């Protein structure tokens, strides 16, 4: 998780948001490393077995 | 109209949010667009990300009373639990004032 | 600080809290009403934002 | 140890409390259950300082659809909301599908609040996507008395 | 924090009261049925405060023009209430056919 | 519309529909009994401590 | 409002109210109570010493 000052921290509580950018983050606002966006006019989210 | 014609007034506009749960709840069953929900980004009921309409119809509470009795049950034995906390403190307080 | 109003459906800053930090915040001498006033052994306050 | 009882005493009174009105909002048409969620709090380290509530989440699966009959319904079968004005400029956005009839012939919910959809404009008036939203007026006058122009 | 399990009792209760009245009032033949409507209510922080009732929602829908005989009771397919004026003037408004 | 002599309109309510609705109803309030319930022994073991 | 003939009126009272009234009553007297007791703990402890 980047945290606002700039480093990191780490979590083992799954809860995903999307936030007004459009851009996955955790309940608190946080958003994760990798940085994943979600795209506008979203049928459906899935997310495999692995972290695809 | 009695001439066999067709006059549109209009059409409704729905709405999709570029994130939900951020709208708050306002009293009644409406909601208010904020921080954290974007714009209302407008648009036909036809294409785009919108539903479609089904006319006469209307949506269910999607509450199942099942789950809802059980987590009940699970939530008055975690404050039963956590209320024998303070009842253990305080006699453990009362136990070292009385000396 | 935000401020919500009746209409604009959008929050505005009123301003910032920021918050001032000390060399040694034990040597504060401490008049009443929950006050504290630097001494010589504090060094000179450094104002900050929340969080860094 | 006052502190960490107590907190975990309030996040238990409200899952309760959340609990109590997702029971008591069945039977609701625009109703999406909503469900609490809970965080701990280190001021450092060894040293805990109970919990806190971090936030209220709705579910907004789409509920079972009803065939109600009536003609002034709607149900939306996916994600979307119907866009409403109140009276001193604010817009709500709402998933309940009951509308009626006020004495000005404006489309309305139950509760009083004008249902905003697209103007019609021309002769004769057609959609227009570029138009910004206004209350929906359906009056009952008379259609102009068009000539004939082509046949 | 009664106000959730008072509201949901109210609720039911009013849910109740309809169902009854609109069974009771069956083989009425200038009725028509009833129905409640909710509403979730939200003061102050996100946690709900119980449902609120709407108001009753009557149903227009025709019913069957059962032909009973005689000439003094007339039926309407379609849109369009009867008027009517009491002893003290007022107007009111019906659907009921027996007349005499 | 128009009028029919020598008929009177039906009172367009099924049973079928009430009875389930009843049925439902009824369960609605028992749950909230529960509820009602549970909020009140919560409250009971917090003031006997 | 005109009368009505051969008919008489109710009570207007409905049990579900007056029940649930009752245990909420309840609760807030036996919580009143705590109070004093609480109270006469407290000067108990300070008088004695």
């Amino acid at each position: 998780v980047m945290l606002p000052d700039g480093t990191s921290a780490y979590t083992r509580d799954g809860s995903f948001q999307v936030d007004q950018n459009g851009q996955l983050v955790t309940a608190g606002g946080f958003q994760v490393q990798p940085a994943i966006t979600i795209p506008a006019n979203a049928l459906s989210i899935t997310i495999g077995r692995d972290g695809v | 109209y009695s001439n066999e014609q067709e006059q549109v007034l209009g059409q409704i506009v729905l709405a999709n949010f570029a994130n939900n749960e951020g709208l708050a709840s306002q009293g009644d069953n409406v909601w208010a667009a904020t921080q954290a929900s974007g714009v209302a980004l407008l648009g036909t009921a036809g294409s785009g990300n919108f539903g479609k309409l089904t006319n006469g119809a209307l949506e269910a509470s999607n509450v199942d009373l099942s789950k809802e009795l059980v987590n009940m049950i699970v939530a008055q034995r975690n404050y039963q639990s956590n209320a024998q906390t303070i009842k253990t403190q305080d006699q453990i307080l009362n136990t070292l004032v009385n000396l | 600080v935000s401020v919500t109003q009746q209409g604009q459906a959008a929050p505005v800053q009123v301003g910032q809290l920021n918050l001032t930090t000390f060399m040694n915040d034990t040597g504060l001498e401490s008049i009443g009403e929950n006050l504290y006033i630097e001494t010589q052994s504090s060094g000179a306050p450094n104002e900050s934002t929340p969080g860094l | 140890s006052f502190s960490q009882a107590v907190s975990g005493l309030n996040a238990a009174a409200t899952n309760l409390d959340v609990i109590g009105n997702n029971i008591a909002n069945s039977a609701t048409y625009g109703f999406k259950s909503g469900t609490a969620s809970f965080a701990d709090m280190f001021a450092g380290s060894k040293v805990g300082l109970g919990v806190k509530v971090a936030g209220i989440t709705q579910d907004f699966t789409d509920g079972t659809t009803t065939n109600t009959g009536r003609g002034l319904d709607v149900a939306i079968s996916q994600n979307g909301f119907f866009r409403l004005v109140d009276s001193n400029g604010s817009v709500f956005y709402s998933r309940n599908g009951q509308f009626k009839l006020d004495e000005n012939r404006n489309l309305v919910n139950m509760q009083g609040m004008q249902l905003t959809g697209y103007p019609a404009t021309g002769t004769p008036p057609t959609i227009q996507q570029g138009a910004n939203p206004a209350p929906i007026t359906i009056p009952n006058t008379l259609m102009a008395a068009k000539s004939t122009t082509t046949a």
